[PDB]
């Protein structure tokens, strides 16, 4: 009865870690897809002829 | 929007455009590309400028450039955003927490985005610069 | 089950994104989708099924979650009159005192044991503030746990 008891009391002491990494994960999320849109911006930039043809006038 | 680069987008207008004539025209568009490498063709020069109806005038040549580069989040959100990862604030992150990141969670990377995304990033010491490629991709 | 189907959609996409967003979650994950809603099990989880050492076996999407959430929901959690005649047996001298080491000793060398590292983390905010001769309060940390985080 006494290792059943402690497994719950384990269960419990899981529990409350993963509530906490919540709050990270959520936010995580959005800094990761922030990350992601915006490099995924910057290569298409690169990757269209106006913007290829002003960089290379951009030092003259 | 800003006048910084309206007064710099203004006089790149002044080169692109070769023949004086205000518009810039296909046949600039090539003169100039032969003038600073090797030039894009027809395939490509037909389709720059099918991108704006109308005449080239410095002011369409403003707006493509615009509905084009005013999408993306700003500066300090672009960094805020890596900061997340970098609980310490060492204005760095490892680079292969980085790459697990981008290439295996969220809206994954495939193979090529990654190559791409590291062909010219900062990278010393094991450490990825973000508030530098942050500036860079900005 | 509407305890909050609308609610295992939300931290459902929020795992899904973590292992690349395509609408579904690994089943390593199951368990741990299930206490970000408010419940608590593991030797449960394994008979809903979920990869039982590994991530990569299986991955769910949505309507496999859902019934498996249901069926935990209503499974086995403790309660305050448990988690104090579980922790007496550690009390050699009767008033509420279970030292630094027994602590983390009956906590990863019994049950369903837990890692020698979330045991240095459960303790990171409870505050478990040890006396000067290595006491702490079962109690408390009971209680303390027991509050969500
Ligand atoms: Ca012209
Ligand atoms: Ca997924």
């Amino acid at each position: 009865r006494l290792s059943k008891i402690i497994s719950m009391f384990q269960a419990h002491i899981r529990g409350y870690l993963i509530r906490k990494a919540y709050k990270k994960l959520q936010d995580q999320r959005i800094g990761l897809s922030v990350i992601q849109r915006n490099i995924r911006k910057w290569l298409v930039l690169r990757n269209w002829q106006w913007w290829k043809l002003y960089s290379k006038v951009k030092p003259l | 929007l800003p006048q910084k680069q309206i007064q710099e987008m203004k006089e790149a207008f002044s080169m692109i455009d070769v023949d004086r004539d205000g518009f810039v025209s296909k046949e600039d568009i090539k003169a100039i590309s032969e003038q600073l490498g090797r030039a894009p063709d027809d395939k490509e020069l037909t389709a720059m400028l099918k991108e704006a109806p109308g005449p080239l005038n410095f002011t369409m040549f403003l707006s493509i450039f615009s509905d084009k580069l005013s999408g993306t989040d700003s500066e300090e959100t672009i960094r805020n955003a890596f900061a997340m990862f970098d609980e310490q604030e060492t204005k760095k992150l490892n680079i292969e927490y980085i790459k697990d990141l981008l290439e295996n969670m969220g809206d994954n990377f495939n193979k090529d985005e990654m190559r791409m995304t590291f062909k010219e990033a900062p990278v010393e010491g094991g450490k990825f610069d973000y508030v530098k490629f942050t500036a860079m991709i900005k | 089950s509407q305890d909050e189907i609308d609610d295992l959609k939300d931290v459902f996409e929020l795992f899904d994104f973590w292992d690349g967003r395509d609408g579904a979650v690994d089943a390593f994950k199951l368990g741990d989708v299930c206490r970000c809603l408010g419940i608590n099990p593991r030797n449960e989880d394994v008979f809903a099924v979920g990869g039982t050492h590994k991530m990569g076996e299986k991955s769910l999407p949505f309507e496999e979650f859902l019934p498996a959430y249901e069926g935990l929901m209503d499974c086995e959690q403790g309660t305050f009159a448990d988690y104090m005649e579980a922790f007496k047996t550690f009390d050699r001298e009767g008033q509420g005192f279970i030292s630094g080491a027994e602590l983390r000793h009956v906590l990863t060398a019994l049950g369903e044991r837990l890692s020698d590292e979330d045991v240095d983390e459960i303790i990171k905010l409870t505050d478990l503030q040890e006396d000067l001769e290595g006491n702490v309060k079962y109690e408390d940390f009971v209680k303390k746990v027991m509050a969500g985080p």
